[PDB]
RNA sequence: GAGUCU
DNA sequence: TCCGCGTCAGACTCGTAATTATAGCATACGTGAGG
DNA sequence: TCACGTATGCTATAATGTGGTCTGACGCGG
């Protein structure tokens, strides 16, 4: 017995037909025509093949079982679309199926943040140029020098290879054995700390009492503009729709709340020391 | 300049700190007998057999 | 380093232990003063905005 | 009371209920705004509970007799 | 958010969906361009939630105006960015996978519950072989495994008869299909006929399981997982990292591998391909989701990137780096910081020196709310600013919050709680921590740049608590042992030691004062030095028999210095306490003195007081330390040349081939030790009393001041023993191993090591620094093993009305009595009534406090034990009275209810072993045993009195012994017990039982190196099993031919002789056995492995000859190192290779038939005629000579006591005793303090469980263990209302074992083993209604005890009424 | 180094750690016993709740000591809240059966 | 640790009896070990890696 | 990974 | 007796941030704006 | 109805079973 799951797969394939010439045109005959058994036993047999083409297109994306089992819906799709009318071989056509699929579907797996079909081969001209640069240039090519080659914009080199930067994982440590990792050293800038949260609550428990201060009518047509009180932030024309209903009035009395308020700020001890702020 | 604990030699048993300061001190009681002559100026003979 | 008059006695408890009592005048003297130069960077970078 | 608050836990007994009885004189100071017995003598509200607790003056029995008596002098004024 | 307690069962497949909020079906996180999250992926807004506070995706809905309303368009909620850590998710798999820790975590639970192994198993999972669920007709069994050529049969054959399948697919209907109820009535009525001991063990679990499974409401169908939850997007984020990278969690990635494996399965089920291609994906979503939940268990762990395996959810719970022992046991906390300590002589004890700009970060929300009340900021932000301006008001400011305002002090290891002590802060102009000098050895904080953690206790009852307990003032004697932490060291003690000590005349000799305010005068005046003799008016306050201080004023001779000394000495101490010359040791005893007459008031102004005057007059005397100081003996070279020609001598010898190379080795050791012994005694009578003066008279002589005398012989620092190294003789270096180098140093530091003499040196200079970083780990994972026992340990009730306690016999061991009964019995309840020797008048009554005042009349009359209440013996259910416990050792006073014992009995311990691991290894260098116990000499005249003795005359005229444990006791005139020896086997005695001897007398003598096996009978040696190359070998020499031989033991023996016993049969003329006296045993010593034999076959021999020489080689330094492991063993209960055999049940012994050398013991007692039998080995020669009434645990083996088989036969109160002794007796040899009731904490917790024999009333029945507290309370109720009463057996447990058996799984996680927990409580459906101190840290409550004791019983009421 | 209140972590909602990232000082269990063998529950229930996690402890206790009000008004640290999550994604029912 | 061969043995490591099992290890700079050991019956075994 | 206190 | 799994002290400071390789072009699929 | 990024599709010589670290220890089950 053996309870690995890749030399158990490679068992059950190894005891499997290799078809030979007018074999694969026999069963691919019935198979286009629609066969229970043809489909399985050309399929069945041909998984020989997706893994020798899976194990050259390894240590680049996923592991190994990843790339046959992907190997193995092109070699479907090679069994669905072969042509037995032409004299040209299975092996033949299913290679270009295996590579394809398996080429196809790393693209999108390998990244975390899920890079798409353009992007992808956008780079890998990019980096097939940069080979051929970089043996001439001894040096590394620069994002200028591959942009310069191809004569297409530097931002468009920049941008493709700013998103070829892989991700550095949260776990990994900096420290080795077990010190700290990146979560240990990382803010949470979102959630503000006690120091901000009641900064915010002291500057806005603040102003519900300089609105109670002010003039009756000039800190309801000011709070009211803003949303201050009110529900939603209008603008000096709007104000217009809850008793105001004036344009020059509305834009005197803002303005006389907001300068009555000023003096209230110089005189509490801020307007320049809160202007720094 | 610096004043020690002598609490701290016995237990510690590194008595090279006590031996190095002797000789520091025996070190530059001839730089101050040197620095005395030189301020006194009295002869290069003198300096030579000192 | 620098080597200097050194006296073994006890004093008050301020060398209670292995604390060390040293007179002003090394600190006048700026003998035991160190030069630390800092290195500071300024990255301006692309955001996507 | 500065120090040494042995003299408070010798009138109370345990260490333990001295803190609870003690914080909750600090509170009614903090907040409600009581006057102390003891002189103040610019001492924080932690050390006047001890203080009054060291001389014999607050304690868990005398605390509820005293929450009681303003409680219920309210509970008077509202039946 | 308030709760009872927490439960943990399996997930349901509809349980799990309703916890998900969406399912993820695509591994998309984000777009590469748009940052958002992707339609349906891992950080899905329309599952999770919106990644802004209130705002949808699109932007549609913002802020509150639309409160609850999802948008159209994007589908996303407009709702807090919080549900994002909240809300989680689910994968439908297309295949069912099963649960990896209910597979591999054994006991397999899928396969302990299936009766099916875990390898037949694991071969339906990756599709191997089929297994049956249900054949039909019984031709194909149940759960029998069919290969794929076997299927093949059954399919032609019968086809639909059996429905066998594979897959996870097949092991969850093989958990669909069984019926536990009746299954479980199957394995109870066959156990019946067969009752064995591990069927009933597996059988009962099994029972025991089915049970709880049902009962726990679990299916084992959830055992395999149909459904997969998904983890919040928060907790395993995409953060962008400064610079345009970004960052993920390594569960992102495992969840990917899942997701892509199970929507590809899902298309290839769609495409109908093979079962071959379909097979191969099944095994790698098994494979992935394993990985997930645990990646480092079935297989090779999934690696991603760098090489390193992807953290799993497991790894985030389990062992150390888990969020129990790091991120919940333990925290990172607000206002605190740390720096460099340095001294603070000016301080007093209640004082530390806090630097300004650390008080200012650390009291910043204190100082904004002055600035608000005193009117000078208007907003925070205006205060904010004020205070980074550091402007003029608010240093003012800053300085009125910390007046009577404590900080909290920590330093690193946290070893005992004195590890943090409250402190009142003194604003200082420096960046450096100020510590108080006196409190430097509870942190065992030396200032050369040690770091210590600042935190504020902020909230009034914090305060409170900083002021009220943890202040340094209030903790002055150690919890551990009844003794001041709080004593001088280092100068205080050198300084009031060259105060009080005298000198000939000296200035000013003979004089008169008037006070000892006329001695410091005349000191100041310069007109008499502290040494001089005078006589002085001195008026002592002694307390009289009421509270009232009596003054008595007298003429006293002393010195100068003594009477200055009395001026810091408070009214109530005894003049006699200043008038002896003070070191470290005496001044330790003044303030012990000083707490128990006056109090806790005038202790702390005394200690301030003599730390000042101290450090003082140390630094007016002007010691120092010089070359000279350090005095060779003349005769040092003289005494090397002498012990030289000795070790020389033994070395000629062995070239001859007279004396063996490990008889060399021991004998060449002794005389080396002896010499550093010879030089050092020559250095200390040459440094001691080298002082020679001229008097007023002629000439005398005095203690020598020589510096660096003064400085060892005070205590303030070193010791004889460093002085040896300085002046006298470096002396024998220890290898790495431990064993000692056979070439010591004759050189010391003054004279200088040469090179080879260094090179031996590093030699144990590394392997003591060695110890320091590594086998501190063995010693602090002791202390974490006793805290987690002994944490939920509090003192609950007043008294527990029990009458029971252990007896307490002074520790006279070794000549001197080691620890007197008053220390011992000290602050301990009275358990019966004690009183004097004439049984007529009680003296002691049965409850009350042992005060120093009863431990003093304890030694007027005598009281040789006394019965004390422990805290084994305590009868309380819910944890421990004040009574049993008796004094809080650190207070000096009855323990509070509410005082958590437990994890000061555990700190108590677990410190001394911790921190002198660091101590003498550092300090460490020299190896300094003296294990050549030669003889005994008795000191006191008395009658010789041996127990535990059975010896045999020889043919010298001597008694020699033939007992292993024989004890030599020193009776006095009335009849009582003074000295006590360990005489060992084969020992040659002086006077036999019962004789006189005087004072100074060998009263026993024998070979140290050598464990000789002596005869008991005389006639001719017979050689038996001793076959040449198999068991022995042989070596001859020259001429005449001397052969000795060396048994072989089972390590250099050949697989011929293995059952072979060697040993020297007796024989007599004729050639026939001799009967050992009044026994059926013809004479046969068996000699063990490595045994030299020099007497060979046919040899004439009379009683009392040694027939062979065991070698004895023990010549390791037994540090802490050698010493923990046992103290770790005890402390766990584990039995030893070779335990001694005990006698279970009192009655008649007749020994029984054999089984070819091995003995079987049919003993009949008197009482029970019903029999009992027990197998005993060949070569265990047996203490009792059979046919004998013998007792209840009564040692028939000699050899070590297992602790299960005290406990067993002898009762709580022996195994207590057996564990106190010797673990005690592992710490007395380091002398370390540490009280018995600390050990019997962690005892009483080890004496939790116990076994339920007879059946009960309720459903323990049988087999079934349970806490002893819980069985009482049912007896309780059982004893009064009747029914049927369960008989019990108290179970001992190990520490590891105890704190897995609590209920509280919490606690059991958060120990250790938490992969195991988790799922042993999920099976049985465990609820934790969160008891101990542990479960309280985590959910982050008030302790159930100390202040919050008050609080949890006051909850506990709540839910009593109604 | 000192700190009253900064920046916390993105999973552990713990205060940050050292003086490179103006962190708070770790609070062990070594550091825990200490108080629990005390008896000080209150010092160490801060250090636990609103010295460290509980978010609704950490922001209403500064205001408290703005106020002057040195009050303990405590929750529940988010470090279990984030056990409960892990331990249910492996597969395992873990509730808070109340009064 | 140096290439080449190396005899060595667990001395009471090994089993119960205390049987010295002696071994060897052929180290090379590149390519499988090969060890040879005994076992408590004295029989000689061979593995690799 | 190189350190600092035990 | 042999294989497997489980533990292995407590804080602190610093320091840095990597690699590979996936072809090329034509119709198909979805959303938004403009006529 | 185009504009634009994204996705799906097909290539016919034959080709058909995979290929980093190597040493802990002391305890305790099954
Ligand atoms: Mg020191
Ligand atoms: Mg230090
Ligand atoms: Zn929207
Ligand atoms: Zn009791």
């Amino acid at each position: 017995r053996v309870l690995d799951a890749t030399q158990l797969y490679l068992g059950e394939i190894g005891y499997s037909p290799l078809l030979t010439a007018e074999e694969e045109v026999y069963f691919a005959r019935r198979a286009l025509r629609g066969d229970v058994a043809s489909r399985r036993r050309m399929i069945e047999s041909n998984l020989r093949l997706v893994v020798k083409i899976a194990r050259r297109y390894g240590n680049r994306g996923l592991a190994l079982l990843d790339l046959i089992e992907e190997g193995n819906l092109g070699l479907i799709r090679a069994v669905e679309k072969f042509d037995p009318e032409r004299g040209f071989r299975f092996s033949t056509y299913a290679t270009w199926w295996i590579r394809q699929t398996i080429e196809r579907a790393i693209m999108n797996q390998t990244r975390t943040i899920r890079l798409p079909i353009h992007i992808v081969k956008e780079l890998n001209v990019y980096l097939r140029t940069a080979r051929e640069l970089s043996h001439k240039l001894d040096h590394e090519p620069s994002a200028e020098e591959i942009a310069e080659q191809l004569d297409k914009p530097v931002d468009d080199v920049s941008r493709m290879l700013r998103l070829n930067e892989r991700i550095t994982s949260v776990d990994t440590p900096l420290g080795g054995d077990s010190e700290k990792a990146l979560l240990d050293i990382l803010a949470d800038e979102k959630e503000n700390g006690p120091e901000d949260t009641t900064q915010d609550d002291d500057m806005k428990q603040s102003i519900v009492k300089w609105l109670f201060e002010l003039n009756a009518k000039q800190r309801e047509v000011l709070a009211r503009r803003f949303g201050l009180l009110g529900y939603e932030a209008a603008t000096l024309e709007d104000v217009g729709r809850e008793i105001g209903l004036t344009r020059e009035r509305v834009r005197q009395i803002q303005v006389e709340g907001l300068r009555r308020l000023r003096e209230i700020l110089q005189t509490q001890g801020l307007n320049i020391e809160a202007l720094f702020l | 300049d610096i004043v020690l604990n002598p609490l701290g030699v016995p237990s510690r048993m590194n008595i090279g700190q006590i031996l190095e300061t002797h000789l520091g001190m025996a070190a530059k009681g001839i730089g101050d007998k040197i620095n005395a002559m030189l301020k006194q100026q009295q002869e290069v003979a003198k300096l030579r057999e000192f | 380093g620098q080597n200097m008059r050194v006296a073994f006695m006890p004093w008050n408890g301020y060398n209670f232990e292995d604390s060390i009592l040293v007179s002003e005048r090394v600190v006048q003297e700026d003998r035991f003063t160190t030069i630390h130069i800092q290195e500071l960077a300024c990255v301006s970078r692309d955001t996507k905005l | 009371a500065r120090v040494t608050v042995q003299d408070a836990v010798e009138k109370i007994g345990n260490r333990f209920d001295l803190v609870l009885v003690a914080a909750r004189r600090a509170r009614q100071m903090q907040v409600g705004g009581k006057d102390p017995l003891v002189p103040e003598e610019n001492d924080k509200t932690t050390v006047i509970a001890l203080r009054e607790i060291e001389e014999g003056l607050i304690n868990n029995q005398i605390l509820d007799v005293r929450e009681r008596q303003e409680q219920q002098e309210q509970e008077a004024a509202e039946l | 958010e308030e709760f009872d307690a927490i439960k943990i069962a399996l997930a349901s497949p509809d349980m799990i969906r309703s916890w998900s909020f969406g399912e993820v079906k695509k591994p998309e996180t984000i777009n590469y361009r748009t940052f958002k999250p992707e339609r349906d992926g891992l950080f899905c807004a329309r599952i999770f939630g919106p990644v802004k506070d209130y705002e949808c995706l699109c932007g549609k809905y913002k802020r509150l105006k639309h409160r609850g309303v999802i948008c159209e368009k994007c589908g996303v909620e407009v709702t807090q960015t919080k549900v994002r850590r909240e809300r989680m998710g689910h994968i439908e798999l297309a295949s069912p996978t099963a649960h990896i820790w209910f597979l591999k975590s054994l006991p397999s639970r899928i396969g302990l519950l299936l009766d099916m192994p875990l390898r037949d198993i694991e071969r339906v999972l990756y599709f191997e072989s089929y297994v049956v669920i249900e054949g039909g007709m019984t031709n194909l069994e149940r759960q029998q495994i069919l290969t794929e050529e076997q299927y093949l049969d059954a399919l032609e054959e019968f086809g639909d008869e059996f429905d066998a399948k594979m897959g996870a697919e097949a092991i969850q209907a093989l958990l669909k299909s069984m019926d536990l109820e009746q299954e479980c009535e199957q394995l109870r009525e066959e156990l019946n006929e067969t009752n064995s001991e591990t069927k009933r063990k597996k059988l009962t679990k099994r029972i025991k399981l089915l049970e709880a499974f049902v009962q726990s409401g679990n299916k084992p169908e959830w055992m395999i997982l149909t459904v997969l939850p998904v983890l919040p997007p928060d907790l395993r984020p995409l953060v962008p990292l400064d610079g345009g990278r970004f960052a993920t969690s390594d569960l992102n990635d495992l969840y990917r591998r899942v997701i892509n494996r199970n929507n590809r399965l899902k298309r290839l089920l769609d495409l109908a391909a093979p079962d071959i291609i379909v097979r191969n994906e099944k095994r790698m979503l098994q494979e992935a989701v394993d990985a997930l939940l645990d990646n480092g268990r079935r297989g090779r762990a999934i690696t991603g990137s760098n090489k390193r395996p992807l953290k799993s959810l497991a790894d985030m719970i389990k062992g150390k780096q888990g969020r129990f022992r790091q991120n919940l046991l333990g925290k990172r906390v607000d206002y605190s910081g740390r720096s460099v300590i340095t001294v603070g002589p000016y301080l007093r004890l209640h004082q530390c020196g806090l630097p300004k700009k650390m008080a200012l970060e650390l009291f910043k929300p204190f100082i904004y709310g002055k600035l608000e009340l005193r009117g000078l900021a208007t907003t925070i932000k205006a205060a904010k600013k004020m205070v980074e301006r550091e402007e003029a008001v608010v240093w003012d400011i800053l300085d009125e919050v910390i007046r009577e305002h404590p900080v909290l002090l920590n330093r690193a290891p946290t070893l005992h709680r004195l590890g943090i002590q409250a402190f009142e802060p003194v604003l200082i102009e420096g960046k450096a921590i100020q510590l108080h000098p006196l409190v430097c050895a509870a942190y065992n904080a030396d200032f050369d740049g040690d770091q210590m953690a600042v935190h504020v206790p902020l909230t009034l009852e914090a305060q409170l608590e900083a002021r009220a307990l943890m202040m340094s003032t209030n903790n002055i004697l150690s919890p551990a042992n009844g003794e001041p932490i709080i004593v001088p060291s280092q100068d205080v003690v050198l300084g009031l030691y060259y105060m009080t000590r005298d000198c000939v005349n000296a200035k000013g000799e003979g004089m008169v004062l008037t006070g000892p305010k006329e001695a410091e005068r005349l000191y100041r005046s310069g007109l008499a030095s502290l040494h001089a003799r005078v006589k002085v008016r001195i008026t002592e306050y002694e307390k009289d028999a009421n509270g009232e201080l009596v003054a008595k004023t007298s003429l006293k001779d002393t010195t100068v210095g003594r009477a200055i000394l009395w001026m810091i000495v408070p009214k109530g101490l005894p003049y006699s306490i200043v008038n002896q010359a003070l070191g470290k040791k005496a001044i330790s005893k003044m303030l012990n003195t000083c707490y128990r007459i006056l109090g806790l008031k005038p202790t702390v102004i005394f200690a301030d007081q003599i730390m000042y005057t101290g450090f003082a007059y140390a630094a007016r005397s002007g010691a120092s330390v010089g070359i000279d100081d350090m005095v060779i003996p003349e005769k040092k070279h003289e005494i090397i040349s002498e012990a030289e020609a000795e070790v020389a001598e033994i070395q000629e010898q062995f070239q001859s081939g007279l004396v063996t190379a490990g008889e060399r080795y021991n004998k060449v050791i002794d005389i080396w030790a002896a010499a550093n012994d010879r030089v050092s005694k020559a250095m200390m009578d040459n440094l001691q009393t080298e002082t020679v003066i001229n008097r007023d008279g002629q000439e005398e002589k005095q203690v020598s001041f020589n510096s660096i005398y003064m400085m060892a012989d005070s205590g303030a620092r070193g010791s004889a023993a460093q002085i040896r190294q300085l002046a006298g003789m470096r002396g024998l270096m220890a290898k790495p191993d431990g064993s000692i180098i056979e070439t010591p140093i004759t050189a010391n530091f003054r004279e200088g090591l040469n090179v080879l003499q260094y090179f031996i040196s590093t030699h144990g200079a590394r392997k003591g620094l060695a110890d320091t970083a590594l086998k501190t780990a063995n010693s602090g994972y002791l202390t974490r093993r006793l805290v987690d026992v002994a944490q939920d340990l509090v003192v609950t009730e007043d008294d527990c009305g029990t009458h029971e306690g252990i007896m307490m016999t002074p520790v006279i061991e070794g000549g001197d009595v080691k620890e007197p009964l008053r220390d011992r019995v000290l602050g301990r309840v009275t358990a019966e009534d004690v009183l004097k020797p004439g049984t007529a008048d009680i003296l002691v009554p049965r409850n009350t406090l042992l005060h120093e005042q009863w431990c003093d009349l304890l030694e007027e009359n005598s009281v040789d034990a006394v019965k004390v209440r422990s805290v084994v013996s305590c009868d309380t259910d819910f944890g421990v009275c004040a009574h049993c416990y008796g004094r809080d050792l650190a207070r000096g006073h009855i323990i509070n209810k509410g005082e958590a014992i437990g994890v000061i009995a555990a700190q108590s311990i677990g410190e001394p072993g911790t921190q002198l691991t660091m101590r003498t290894f550092h300090i460490g260098g020299a190896a300094s045993r003296a294990a050549a116990e030669s003889s005994i000499q008795v000191k006191n005249k008395g009658s010789i009195k041996l127990s535990n003795v059975k010896s045999v005359v020889n043919s010298s005229g001597k008694l020699v012994i033939t007992s292993r444990n024989t004890e030599l006791k020193l009776i006095d005139e009335f009849g009582r017990t003074k000295e006590s020896y360990k005489v060992p086997y084969g020992a040659v005695l002086a006077k036999g039982d019962g004789e006189q001897v005087a004072g100074g007398e060998t009263v026993a003598n024998w070979d140290p190196h050598t464990m000789p096996v002596i005869t008991e009978v005389s006639g001719f040696v017979r050689f038996t099993d001793m076959i040449d190359g198999q068991t022995i070998t042989r070596q001859t020499d020259e001429l005449t031919g001397l052969s000795s031989l060396v048994v072989l033991d089972s390590a250099e023996r050949t697989a011929g002789g293995k059952d072979l016993r060697p040993a020297l049969k007796i024989v007599d003329a004729q050639g026939n056995d001799v009967l050992i006296p009044g026994t059926d045993m013809p004479a046969q010593y068996f000699l063990p492995g490595k045994a030299i034999v020099q007497l060979e076959d046919g040899v004439q021999i009379s009683s009392g000859d040694t027939l062979a020489r065991i070698p004895q080689e023990s010549g390791g330094t037994k540090d802490i190192t050698g010493g923990l492991p046992r103290v770790a063993d005890l402390f766990e209960a584990r039995r030893p290779k070779e335990p001694a055999i005990l006698a279970e049940i009192s009655g008649i012994v007749s020994f029984g038939k054999e089984t070819k050398g091995k003995r079987r013991l049919v003993i009949t007692p008197v009482d029970g005629s019903d029999p009992y039998e027990e197998m005993i080995p060949k070569w265990r020669q047996l203490n009792v000579f059979e046919g004998e009434r013998v007792e209840r645990g009564d040692v028939i083996s000699d050899g070590p006591e297992a602790p299960h088989d005290i406990l067993r036969l002898r009762g709580v109160h022996a195994v207590t005793r057996y564990i106190v002794n010797e673990v005690q007796d592992v710490y007395r040899l380091q002398g370390v303090k540490i009280n018995d009731k600390h050990i019997e904490v962690i005892v009483r917790q080890m004496l939790r469980k116990a076994t339920i024999v007879n059946a009960g009333s309720s459903d323990f029945l049988e087999g079934e263990q349970v806490e002893y507290s819980r069985v009482k309370i049912a007896n309780r109720e059982l004893e009064a209302n009747g029914k049927v009463g369960a008989t019990y057996s108290r179970d001992l447990l190990g520490i590891t074992k105890a704190s897995l058996a609590t209920e509280s799984f919490i606690s059991a996680a958060s120990f250790q083993e938490t992969t195991r927990v988790l799922t042993e409580a999920a099976v049985a459906g465990k609820r934790d209604e969160l008891r101990g101190l542990k479960e309280n840290v985590i959910v982050g409550r008030l302790i159930p005890a100390g202040t919050g004791y008050a609080y949890h019983q006051d909850r506990m009421r709540r839910r009593a009424a109604g | 180094h000192a700190r009253s209140t900064g920046s916390y972590s993105l999973v552990t909602q713990q205060p940050l750690g050292g003086k490179a990232q103006f962190g708070g000082q770790r609070f062990g269990e070594m550091e825990v016993w200490a108080l629990e063998a005390y008896g000080a529950a209150y010092t160490l229930q801060e250090m636990l709740t609103v010295k460290s996690d509980d978010v609704n402890g950490r922001t209403k206790m500064y205001k408290n000591i703005v106020d002057g009000n040195h009050q303990m008004e405590p929750g529940m640290p988010e470090s279990f809240n984030v056990l409960l999550k892990e331990i249910r994604s492996l597969g395992i029912n873990i509730e808070l059966e109340d009064e | 640790r140096s290439p080449g061969v190396f005899f060595d043995s667990d001395k009471g490591k090994t089993h119960s009896s205390g049987k010295v099992l002696y071994n060897a290890r052929i180290i090379p700079y590149r390519g499988s070990w090969l060890d040879f050991e005994f076992d408590p019956k004295d029989n000689l075994f061979v593995r690799i890696d």
